[PDB]
């Protein structure tokens, strides 16, 4: 059995090598941890190696996200696994979702929320705040109000017509 | 002129005149080194152009005192 | 040359600021900062000085060279190996708000011909005093 640490799971979530993980699931089931787990995740900002995959696309077309989407169903581990989201208080509530919705990729929303990603995660976070002087985006901390403050006409309307979770119109 | 001025009145000073620089890492030189460049910063907006650049920096944005570098330098 | 202008140092003192010199100039001060990476990489040759002591962006701003001296401080290379060669970066991009980093390595006084100090105690007898503090770096 390969040893798996986290430093090679962002790694090889990052270059874009499905080759290489492989044998994690035969470890995950051996080792009987989950990818939701406290080692897996970076100590400062809680970033999953699901957000590692987000932030890092190659031609707007990841697939290694696809991989361990399934490794995280086999693990029977998935709706904690693209609801989580960052714990510092800079991003606090940045799921998976907001980056697909930012990052301009149809088939990355689709592929999220089929998979049941909350389209009602609060990003309240200080980047996603007013900050009067500070740098940041204001966007309305929502999903359906990220895919309308980025000029995204058909996100927002896949988010309020999809079969899996609608999102609220009415949500604050 | 006056700025300038007023910095050659303190050595001192000039250890204070580095303008918000920071001291910090633009990528990568040849040999694959860190570049630790003095940059000022500036913030920006377009309405129009999306800006997805081949080289940006910091994968997590804004500036809280926790960095994180980009995977897509090719050193 | 016996003045000890480099090949960069020429293309300052061949601009003229008019739109059309302007165009090709810092298309040209491109391609040949481009190939001097491609080249050999190991010679930086902005940092090259004539017998004035003056470097090719110092040499723009004790002459009144506004539009080599604007593409200079604004100098953004997408080119892979040759990413170095910028003085604008991005550190981070949001959506629609995205962080410039504008290089500040001659310039900011620290240095001996900082184009700051340069730029402001010209003579007079140069051109575009007044207006080559309106760069974008220089502004902020």
């Amino acid at each position: 059995l390969k040893l798996y640490d986290r430093r090679s799971i962002f790694d090889a979530v990052a270059q874009n090598n499905c080759q290489e993980l492989e044998s994690l699931l035969p470890f995950l089931q051996k080792s009987r941890k989950r990818l939701t787990d406290s080692e897996f995740k970076d100590p400062e900002t809680g970033k999953t190696c699901l957000l590692k995959a987000m932030l890092n696309l190659h031609n707007g077309q990841n697939d290694t996200i696809s991989l361990l989407l399934d490794i995280a169903r086999q693990t029977d581990s998935l709706k904690e696994f693209v609801n989580a989201s960052y714990t510092d208080s800079y991003y606090k509530g940045q799921t998976a979702l907001h980056i697909a919705i930012e990052r301009r990729n149809m088939a990355l929303v689709t592929l999220l929320v089929e998979n049941g990603a909350d389209v009602q995660a609060a990003a309240n976070g200080d980047f996603f705040k007013k900050t009067k002087g500070r740098p940041g985006f204001y966007f309305g901390e929502l999903p359906l109000s990220l895919a309308a403050c980025t000029n995204q006409l058909a996100i927002v309307k896949f988010l309020l017509q999809n079969s899996w979770q609608p999102a609220d119109i009415s949500a604050r | 002129i006056t700025i300038l001025d007023t910095e050659k009145s303190f050595l001192k000073c000039m250890r204070k005149a580095f303008r918000s620089g920071k001291l910090l890492q633009v990528g990568y030189t040849p040999d694959g080194k860190d570049d630790y460049r003095w940059c000022f910063r500036v913030d920006e907006v377009n309405w129009t152009t999306w800006n997805t650049n081949v080289g940006i920096i910091n994968e997590d944005p804004g500036n809280c005192e926790g960095v994180k570098r980009t995977l897509s330098f090719s050193l | 040359d016996s003045v000890g202008n480099t090949v960069l140092h020429a293309l300052v003192e061949v601009a003229d600021n008019t739109a059309d010199n302007t165009k090709f100039v810092t298309s040209m001060y491109n391609e040949i900062l481009i190939l001097g990476a491609k080249l050999h990489p190991t010679l930086k040759l902005e940092e090259l000085i004539n017998k004035k002591g003056l470097t090719p962006l110092a040499l723009a701003a004790s002459s009144g060279k506004i539009g080599v001296l604007a593409y200079i401080l604004q100098r953004e290379i997408q080119e892979p190996e040759c990413r170095h060669l910028s003085r604008k970066f991005t550190e981070w991009a949001y959506g629609p708000v995205h962080s410039s980093l504008y290089d500040l390595s001659c310039i900011d006084t620290c240095e001996k011909n900082s184009v700051l100090e340069v730029i402001a105690y010209s003579s007079s007898e140069t051109p575009n005093r007044h207006d080559m503090l309106l760069v974008e770096p220089l502004n902020r």
